[PDB]
């Protein structure tokens, strides 16, 4: 086996899995999801004794059960429910890579509201809502609200987080360190406008977010990682096993 | 913390 040498021993047989997903979304002003998908990989870190034969199972019949549009594996994987089998390399490696479009969890919903006030002001309210177990925290949230090019200034109020108006980037940026499942937050801004060429209207680009969440928005869950080394005297239960999910936004736009 | 490991199994 050219990916794993032959005499590895560890007193503490222990492995680590990372399910890394990036969630993507294009949503219309009327709440319809125009397009959405998730890309993910599973990375494993293993410090197991021998040349063990592991079995990776997750929620894929296709409660909990998810549908994978496609995916590729690491050579060590023996192709042929029917689950994934391999003798992994030692250390850290990319077990599989996958894609997904159905029954995806959109961790965040964004609700924009905008009010034209004569020719001087825009009034904008934006609400974000977290869609997930309240026991879970999202971290590193940013909402990004574009302003027209004739903005002379911006005032905003927001009871959670901080938001700076950023002229170079032509956007209001709201940042929240942590926020829990099933909650709501909002921001209000008033945008003061220079005069402009009446004729060319403003093309409102989407409001966009960045966030990181501790679960796989594809819904994928790890169920088991069975280890078997037949020559040596450690069994599956001897193995300490950890798993952790890091879901993050890719592109996540909402049109107003 | 996001990025924290959970035991399973």
């Amino acid at each position: 086996i050219g990916w794993r040498r032959e005499g590895i021993k560890y007193r503490r047989n222990e492995l680590f899995l990372d399910v890394l997903e990036s969630v993507n979304l294009l949503m219309s002003p009327q709440g319809q999801v125009l397009s959405a998908h998730v890309s993910g990989r599973v990375v494993m870190k293993s410090y197991l004794s021998g040349m063990p034969e592991c079995k990776f199972g997750m929620n894929d019949k296709i409660k909990q059960s998810i549908a994978i549009d496609d995916c590729t594996f690491h050579q060590c994987v023996r192709l042929s429910e029917r689950s994934i089998s391999f003798i992994p390399p030692d250390g850290e490696f990319e077990l599989m890579r996958y894609r997904t479009t159905k029954d995806i969890i959109l961790p965040f919903r964004v609700i924009p509201l905008v009010r034209e006030v004569g020719r001087t002001k825009l009034e904008v309210k934006v609400v974000i809502k977290s869609n997930f177990k309240p026991s879970l925290l999202a971290q590193k949230i940013e909402v990004r609200i574009p302003t027209p090019l004739n903005t002379s200034g911006v005032q905003v109020i927001c009871m959670k987080g901080k938001a700076k108006y950023k002229a170079s980037e032509n956007a209001i940026v709201w940042k929240i360190k942590r926020m829990a499942g099933m909650k709501e937050s909002q921001i209000s801004a008033e945008i003061e406008l220079l005069p402009t060429n009446d004729k060319k209207k403003w093309a409102r680009p989407p409001i966009s977010m960045n966030f990181e969440v501790p679960f796989a928005p594809s819904g994928l869950k790890v169920r088991y990682l069975k280890v078997f080394e037949p020559k040596l005297n450690y069994s599956d239960h001897d193995v300490i096993k950890w798993v952790r999910y890091i879901g993050r936004s890719g592109i996540y736009e909402t049109r107003c | 913390h996001l990025g924290t490991y959970g035991v399973f199994t």
